[PDB]
């Protein structure tokens, strides 16, 4: 469906205006028809982009409550209410039991679904954005007058007017323009302005000065133009439709989730039915063949780990938060982590968005500025009358002024009237020279002649603030070579001195070096004018050369760029060492990108591309071996010929990648490359020419204060200060996470055992029922809760960020070797402490465990009121079962005590607990309060109606401890082992 | 396979074996420990047998006993479980000074044989003759049915003292040697008789206290026979039979401590 | 004693209950304490 919009757009700015005309059936003087107009717009529709069929909040919820767990539980809650039904028609039961625990299992599934439907959030309101960019209102001309029409309204073929200020309508051709320049940054992620003229001045219409876009806006002068696009079939129509349209899929640890929700669901259904049947056979009655099938399902379903997750996942994105990074989507907290590659934008990502001067030419030598935001670089030179010299024209020379009212915020982050270049030069002065407009006053402009297409060059005159002279000074900047042509002598130290070929030379030198760094370079020069030719009165003619603009004195050089943001570079770094593959991909000019690429550390020092090889050894690039080269630098002319197989080959092939002067549609390709070698990948940006690559992304990250407001709406995370350094602590939460919650699912999981095991005994064993299911919802939804969240806020055992990314084919969140180490060592020796408790409660009250097996018909058995112990005595119904329920609730006690150790040896997969320590407060908290409410529920009057939890004799909580004594000292032999030996046996059997 | 390799399966059976065998073995362990802690003679814990029960012979379908006299086949179900426990008070059964004693054919005070020791054989139980259960196959119009005080070691059934008012005012009032049994439904459509040892609506307390399965093997508790000779008939009749007593308490839930909940219906 | 041997089948639950409640309150208050030192 979207195939078709992946694909570049062809035009028709290659016709002539009068050919243009003929195709839209229009006036290029007049325009269009009212009648015309009207009829266009039944025939194609409405300038206006439609949002996307979506799937409603109804549906949702509901896709959720049908999935695995819920299923078995939905299964258990329907066969409680299946069980209540054939009671209620045979024997009238007085009991609430099989009702109420029905009412209660259902409403378990509604709540689950709650907290899978908060993680599966999808905020999206892409199309809204695109829809904003489309004013209210167009000017047209229709019968030879102008007005005001809804935009919407809007044909291909008016006559549409557009003036500095206002947003394109629709897609123009440009059939008369005064000096208009426009905003095209929606298309490149650029914003330096374009001219706009009648000319066609590309083949590409992305290039060409001829077209103006939608989503775009015009900066300055005014055109006239003719709509060649309306709504959905403009160029940035259809990235919108794009955009919006793409299928989200999903993450990484949604996928993950699933898979053990297969494995537990399975281990369940086995289980299930194995020992239905295996009940019939042993010969049980079809009304009681389904209460032990309940058990069973509530016993292997864990009915509170979903929620862990959920609850996990929230307190993570809550310390990002904290952290000033928005998580838009819970799941994107851990697919950072699962990176293994990042596509990033450069203007406004990876660089300040922002042209500074970066180096300077004086005394011949290459001095450095700092071009970070804070500055946090060191002084070049401040001591040199040259220095003083060029900073004087560096101000004077210049007509870009701060905007009233920024005293308060940062010079490098204050905004500026005027052009990229001189604003640059205004606050790299004001930096280091204080108050500009300081210079400004102390030095009068007397006459100016601004920067020229023609001259090249921007001259000013003005009043020396020497006292000793008060005179007539000449500063003029422009184009080096230019400027080196109207120079004689140089400011060498402070004394001028002759233009000598061996300083012109290293001028040559010097400007082809900073060139070279795909820096902007400027020259700068000035001229005190002889006092004895120049009054104090006399007059300057600035419309014809009424002062020599020759044989002036050459100052220095000044070279800028749009310098990376300063955490940027080691940001990249980091994130290569965690073996995550950085690749840029950006609207840019190649010259630029490659330089910023070098800048960052995306293409490492001594790296080459094909081309760098055929220079360096003055060759033809036909002669180059490709696979010599590491590194490559694709333009997007070039890319726009490649099949698909043609760039997963420049993928594959190249370990420092740089996509220069892409589409937008071209980013998702680069994208959809990398997903389709099996790669997890992270998106950086923040243009609306980001927006397709940030949704395909499986992590889109949208910078906060740069950002525009389509970014922000297609990322899953926002950077609200725009740090960089954000990623990498990024990538390290999402990686820990991830190990915490095999730690929190093993902990979780543990428990199943010693609740599946009761009820297999009793059928096997026909001994008393040692534990309720009313009692394994008091565990699972009660005292595990909060010890299971903790081990979300466990520290990392060793440096995450010094191992590869994951392998999502291979490296599961829960596999076989948690599975052996829950449900069949730790969970085992949990089932074993639960019956011990419960053949100690009997015992001491008569019943030794010899006379326990086939007891069971004897002891449900309502009407005899008279069973014989082991003793000889005698005991009623009630007698026994409050007897019984007392073993319910010092089982229920004895998993807790169990599970005290199990979270301890569950904090660590690798570690001792003497090498991690117990620094965990939030699991402490949850020892504390998960023993208070055992407690809680065993001694409060009352529960034992509620809950049938019954009061426990002192004695009683002691039972179980040498279980979890055993458990914690069995871990700790186990880990001691696979410390001692890497090798693999205990670590490939048990290592989570 | 599934898994692993063929080498591999086994060095999972080899632990999984291993593994498994320590854990029973401990598992044996602590059991031992535990029962090492216990007497052969005493449970640990009686307060939750405390107040004793009160059970009785007829099995009641849901504490209901409903049948018709004009029919066989009707009451042969609840003659079984009849018979099953009267069937244990044969004269056959106790056989000579060993391990059974002829006692005070009128209700008498407690015997204490000393200690719950085994610094002495079995402890030697008073004989209980069936034929002092008089009129009562059994009454297949208007019923026999016999009750049973739960047998709790060391347990002595104390009755209440004549100080003031009693349900059953002083009718009868062996007051040092009987623990009272009366049955109750207003609702007074029955015909309450009471057959025991001695003539008396109770129980002996020359039988107490009981000294455990270990040391009294073979050992008689006293029955009570109750015959409900009601001149009505088609109709359920609750019918309450309470004991009365010192250490005799009852409760909202279990509605067998020290009582009956007894619903006959002669629907014939 | 002999015939007045009622305290072998009596159990203080009132106690245990009023003694488990305190101890589960101040297991509860510990864990607050620990858990506020820093939110
Ligand atoms: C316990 O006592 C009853 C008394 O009725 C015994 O029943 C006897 O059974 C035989 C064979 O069926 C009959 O011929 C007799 O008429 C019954 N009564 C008597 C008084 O002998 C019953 O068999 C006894 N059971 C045991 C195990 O001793
Ligand atoms: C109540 C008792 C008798 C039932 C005990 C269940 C036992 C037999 C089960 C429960 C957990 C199980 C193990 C779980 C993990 C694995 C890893 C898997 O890759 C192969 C089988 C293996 C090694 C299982 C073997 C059998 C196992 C030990
Ligand atoms: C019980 O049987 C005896 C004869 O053995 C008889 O005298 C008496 O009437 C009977 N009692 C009742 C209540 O039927
Ligand atoms: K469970
Ligand atoms: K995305
Ligand atoms: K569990
Ligand atoms: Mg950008």
């Amino acid at each position: 469906l979207d195939e078709l919009k992946k694909e570049v757009s062809m035009d028709d700015h290659k016709l002539s205006l009068d050919e243009l005309h003929n195709k839209y059936g229009t006036d290029l003087t007049r325009g269009l028809t009212n009648a015309r107009a009207k009829e266009i717009l039944a025939r194609d529709g409405p300038n206006s982009l439609t949002p996307p069929p979506t799937t409603p909040e109804w549906i949702k919820f509901c896709r959720q409550l049908f999935g695995g767990f819920s299923i078995l539980l939905w299964i258990g809650a329907i066969l409680c209410f299946l069980a209540y039904g054939i009671q209620a028609a045979t024997e009238d039961e007085p009991a609430n039991d099989n009702l109420y625990l029905g009412v209660v299992l259902s409403t378990v599934v509604i709540v689950t679904g709650c907290f899978s439907y908060y993680q599966e959030a999808k905020s999206s309101r892409i199309m809204d954005s695109f829809k904003n960019m489309v004013p209210q209102q167009a000017l047209v001309i229709r019968d030879g007058e102008k007005s005001t029409i809804n935009a919407e309204f809007v044909v291909a073929g008016d006559l549409v007017e557009v003036k500095g200020g206002d947003r394109i309508p629709a897609d123009l051709r440009i059939i008369s323009a005064h000096g208009c320049k426009v905003d095209n940054s929606s298309l490149t992620g650029e914003s330096e302005p374009q001219t706009r003229s009648p000319e066609f001045s590309s083949e590409n219409p992305l290039e060409t000065r001829n077209i103006a876009f939608f989503s775009t806006n015009c900066v300055e002068g005014t055109a006239r133009g003719v709509v060649v696009y309306t709504g959905d079939r403009t160029v940035m129509g259809r990235i919108a439709t794009l955009a919006s349209g793409l299928e989200v899929g999903r993450t990484p640890i949604a996928i993950e989730i699933e898979h053990f929700i297969h494995i537990i669901t399975g281990v369940a259904v086995f289980l299930g039915v194995s020992f239905f049947i295996l009940s019939l056979i042993l010969g049980y009655s079809w009304l009681e063949a389904v209460i032990f099938l309940i058990g069973i399902i509530v016993a292997n379903v864990p009915e509170g780990l979903l929620a862990t997750v959920t609850v996990c996942l929230t307190l993570t994105a809550k310390r990002m938060a904290r952290k000033n990074c928005l998580v838009k989507n819970l799941e994107a907290v851990e697919t950072l982590g699962s990176t293994s590659t990042i596509c990033s934008d450069k203007t406004g990502t990876l660089t300040q968005n922002r042209m500074t001067v970066a180096h300077m030419w004086f005394d011949n030598q290459i001095h450095e500025a700092d071009t970070t935001e804070n500055q946090s670089g060191a002084a070049f030179d401040k001591t040199s009358a040259t220095w003083s010299a060029l900073s004087r024209i560096a101000a004077l020379c210049n007509r870009a002024v701060f905007q009233a009212g920024q005293d308060n915020v940062p010079i490098l982050k204050r905004s500026v009237a005027g052009d990229a270049s001189e604003s640059a030069l205004l606050k790299c002065i004001e930096l280091c020279c204080g108050s500009v407009q300081g210079m400004r006053d102390r030095n009068p402009k007397i006459v100016e002649i601004p920067f020229n297409s023609t001259n090249k060059y921007q001259l000013s005159i003005h009043e020396n603030e020497k006292s000793s002279e008060s005179r007539y000074l000449l500063v003029m900047k422009g184009a080096p070579e230019r400027i080196l042509d109207r120079c004689s002598t140089i400011l060498l130290n402070g004394a001028e001195e002759p233009l000598k070929e061996d300083m012109k030379e290293a001028f040559q030198n010097a400007y082809l070096e900073l060139g070279g760094l795909g820096e902007r370079v400027l020259g700068f020069c000035h001229f005190a004018l002889p006092e004895d030719k120049y009054n104090e009165g006399y007059p300057f003619d600035a419309d014809e050369p009424n002062f020599p603009t020759t044989d002036l004195c050459f100052v220095g050089l000044m070279a800028m760029i749009d310098p990376p943001r300063a955490a940027v570079p080691d940001a990249v770094g980091k994130c290569r060492s965690a073996g995550i593959k950085v690749i840029m991909v950006t609207g840019d000019h190649p010259i630029t990108a490659k330089a910023i690429a070098k800048g960052v550390g995306i293409i490492s020092e001594g790296n080459e591309t094909i081309e760098d090889i055929a220079a360096r050894l003055n060759i033809p690039i036909g002669q180059v071996n490709p696979r010599d080269a590491k590194a490559c630098v694709v333009h997007g002319s070039d890319l726009k010929d490649l099949s698909t197989e043609v760039l997963d080959d420049i993928l594959h092939y190249h370990t420092e990648i740089v996509f220069a002067r892409t589409s937008p549609q071209q980013k998702l390709i680069i994208v959809e490359g990398c997903q389709r070698q099996g790669a997890i990948v992270a998106v950086t940006g923040d243009g609306v020419n980001d927006s397709p690559a940030l949704k395909k992304a499986d992590i889109g990250v949208a910078m906060g204060i740069s950002g525009s407001d389509v970014s922000k709406q297609a990322a899953d995370m926002i950077l609200l200060d725009d740090n960089f350094a954000s990623i990498v602590t990024g990538v390290e939460e999402g990686r820990l996470i991830f190990d915490n919650l095999k730690k929190s699912i093993a902990y979780t999981l543990t428990s199943n055992i010693p609740e599946i095991t009761p009820f297999l005994v009793f059928i096997i064993g026909n001994v008393p029922l040692p534990l309720g299911t009313v009692t394994i919802l008091c565990i699972d939804l009660g005292t595990d809760m909060v010890p299971a969240i903790s081990l979300a806020y466990e520290q990392a055992e060793s440096d995450i960020m010094k191992r590869q990314p994951r392998n999502p084919k291979t490296d599961k969140l829960v596999n076989e070797r948690l599975i052996s180490m829950a449900y069949g060592q730790i969970g085992m020796i949990q089932a074993l402490g639960g019956f011990f408790s419960y053949f100690v409660i009997l015992a001491e009250n008569g019943f030794l465990p010899m006379d326990l097996i086939g007891k069971r018909v004897r002891w449900d058995d309502r009407w005899i009121s008279d069973v014989e112990d082991s003793f000889g005595q005698q005991w009623t119904y009630e007698q026994r079962k409050i007897v019984e329920f007392t073993c319910h609730t010092s089982f229920f006690i004895s998993i807790v005590v169990v599970q005290w150790a199990d979270l301890i040896i569950c904090k660590t997969r690798r570690n001792s607990i003497f090498q991690q320590g117990m620094k965990n407060k939030i699991l402490i908290f949850g020892l504390f309060e998960e023993t208070a409410l055992a407690a809680f529920l065993s001694y409060c009057p009352g529960t034992d109606v509620a809950l049938r939890m019954y009061p426990l004799k002192p004695s009683w909580w002691f039972c179980a401890f040498p279980y979890s004594l055993i458990i914690f000292l069995y871990d700790e032999m186990r880990r001691f082992i696979i410390r001692r030996s890497p090798g693999g046996w205990v670590e490939q059997e048990t290592y989570y | 396979f599934l898994g692993r390799t063929g080498s591999s399966w086994f060095k999972i059976f080899l632990f999984y074996l291993i593994f498994y065998g320590c854990l029973a073995g401990i598992f044996i362990g602590t059991i031992q420990v535990l029962l090492l802690t216990l007497s052969d003679f005493e449970p640990k814990y009686q307060d939750r047998v405390a107040p004793p029960g009160l059970s009785h012979a007829p099995y009641a379908i849901k504490t209901e006993i409903s049948f018709s006299i004009s029919n066989p086949k009707s009451y042969e179900s609840f003659v079984k479980s009849m018979h099953k426990l009267m069937d244990l008070y044969n004269e056959s059964s106790q056989a000579g000074n060993s391990p059974f004693e002829d006692c005070s054919d009128t209700p008498a005070d407690y015997i204490k044989r000393g200690d719950l020791d085994d610094s002495q054989g079995q402890k030697k139980a008073c004989r209980f003759s069936r034929m002092w259960l008089k009129n009562c196959g059994y009454a297949e119009g208007k019923p026999c049915v016999v009750a049973k005080l739960n047998r709790i070691i060391g347990f002595y059934p104390k009755p209440l003292k004549n100080t003031t008012d009693l349900p059953e005012e002083l009718q009868a009032n062996y007051n040092q040697y009987v623990l009272p049994l009366r049955c109750a439904a207003r609702e007074k459509i029955g015909s309450i008789e009471y057959f025991g040892l001695g003539g008396y609506a109770g129980f002996p307390l020359q039988y107490y206290p009981y000294y455990g399965k270990r040391l009294q093997k073979k050992y008689l508790q006293p029955l009570l026979a109750i015959q409900f000779t009601n001149l009505t008939q088609n109709m359920e009749l609750r019918i309450e039979c309470k004991v009365y007593g010192e250490n005799i308490d009852y409760s909202e839930k279990d509605r067998f401590r020290g009582r009956f909940e007894v619903k006959i219906e002669v629907k014939s | 004693e002999g015939p007045d041997n009622d305290e072998r089948f009596t159990y203080d639950y009132y106690r245990l209950r009023v003694v488990g409640l305190i101890v589960a309150a101040v297991l509860c208050v510990i864990g607050i304490i620990i858990l506020l030192a820093g939110k």
